[PDB]
């Protein structure tokens, strides 16, 4: 049996006498101790989610002491709730931190390589080796067989898609010089299109390649060939024999380390930043994720998604597609901000209003809360 | 320790 009795509270840096209080190391080891699988923590932690099966037993204990090492959520400040504030907010501040996910490049026609209809589908057919969309990134498989990545990686290339409102709307932003930074997660390398100067891409990007073995790196202009004719690209200065040896896009596939300019960035930003604006991202994935909770806490914090995050308490919530909410802003706004648009023959067709729903939540079209 |  174990010291532990599961009522314990694990601290890191009806109950009326205090609960015992262990350190995320303690505890890992009492359940070392016992040998308990630490899937099984995993799963208690991370109820939707299954570790990947190639993940040896103390790497996710690592995973575990990882998370049970997570910083506290943040309590949603009580001065901000409404759009008003929210755009008094976007006028006073100064260096704003802009988090995006694929909710900016929804309007620009990218097809969902994250859901299991889209191009999974067809590709899941012709190997069905792979499990889910997410394997598509995994850095395993594509070690195992690249395949499936490079029959769907020109769907997705950069040459063919245009910006959004949302893009146009940060890139402004950073015009005006009130952009601190643009953290994207997005890999379609549309906030360089649109001219934001100030971009960390969290997750990588198709702007270059890099062979697996001797790190040679290449633009995406070296790789496109071999790529639209879907042909695993392969390295210039390995020796043939060599089966590895493949240009791998520089974007950070699962279990990758995210780059390092990423870290620098946010240690930098990470005390500078006046307000955290989180646009079209849902934030399940770390350690990007935990950006919100790693800023001082009394700085506001915006969400424009198309759905709550469950996970995290925003001061104020607009809740729909992005770029309708960020039409929506940019009309409040004025100046150059209401001068935004090159493709409004489709927000012409899509409901301008909303419905306030106190004290935070504003519904917009597009949104689901299904 | 980081990774995604
Ligand atoms: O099954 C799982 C596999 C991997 C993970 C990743 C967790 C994680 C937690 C952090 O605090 C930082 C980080 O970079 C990663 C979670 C569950
Ligand atoms: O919140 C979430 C965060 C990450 C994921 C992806 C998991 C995953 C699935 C695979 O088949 C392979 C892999 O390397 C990772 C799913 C949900
Ligand atoms: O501290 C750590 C943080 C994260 C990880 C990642 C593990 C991992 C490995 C994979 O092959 C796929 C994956 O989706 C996740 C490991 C240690
Ligand atoms: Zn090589």
């Amino acid at each position: 049996d174990n010291l532990l009795f599961g009522d314990e509270i694990i601290t890191n840096g009806s109950d009326w006498t205090p609960r015992p209080r262990i350190g995320p190391y303690t505890f890992v080891q009492q359940h070392l101790m016992i040998g308990t699988d630490p899937r099984t923590i995993l799963k208690d932690l991370l109820p939707e989610t299954i570790p990947p099966p190639e993940l040896d037993d103390m790497t996710l204990w690592q995973i575990v002491i990882n998370i049970l090492s997570e910083p506290p959520k943040r309590k949603k400040r009580k001065d901000i709730n409404t759009i008003e504030d929210a755009v008094k907010l976007l006028q006073e501040s100064k260096k704003i931190i802009v988090l995006t996910g694929a909710g900016v490049s929804v309007s620009s026609g990218i097809p969902d390589f994250r859901s299991r209809d889209g191009i999974y589908a067809r590709l899941a057919v012709d190997f069905p080796d792979l499990p889910d969309p997410q394997a598509m990134f995994d850095i395993e498989y594509f070690r195992k067989d690249p395949r499936p990545f490079f029959k769907f990686a020109k769907e997705i290339y950069p040459g063919q898609f245009q910006p959004s409102l949302c893009h146009k709307f940060i890139a402004l932003s950073d015009k005006e010089g009130k952009l601190l930074r643009n953290y994207t997660q997005n890999i379609d390398t549309l906030e360089q299109v649109a001219g934001i100067q100030r971009i960390i891409q969290c997750h990588g990007s198709f702007a270059t390649a890099s062979c697996l073995i001797c790190k040679y790196k290449v633009d995406c202009e070296a790789v496109r060939g071999d790529i639209f004719n879907q042909v695993v690209p392969r390295c210039p200065r390995c020796p043939a024999d060599e089966p590895l040896a493949i240009m791998k896009p520089e974007i950070v596939f699962f279990g990758e380390n995210l780059p390092e300019q990423f870290h620098r960035a946010m240690k930098y930003d990470k005390d500078e930043v006046d307000l955290l604006i989180v646009i079209g991202s849902s934030l399940k994935v770390r350690p990007v994720a935990l950006i919100p909770s790693s800023i001082p806490h009394e700085v506001p914090q915006i969400l424009i998604n198309r759905e709550p995050l469950p996970h995290l308490h925003f001061d104020v919530e607009l809740l729909g597609d992005c770029d309708v909410i960020i039409n929506e802003l940019c009309h409040r706004l004025g100046g150059e901000y209401a001068k935004l648009s090159s493709n409004p023959v489709k927000l012409s067709e899509i409901t301008e209003q909303y419905l306030f729903l106190p004290p935070n939540r504003y519904i917009f079209h597009g949104a689901e809360v299904y | 320790r980081h990774k995604k």
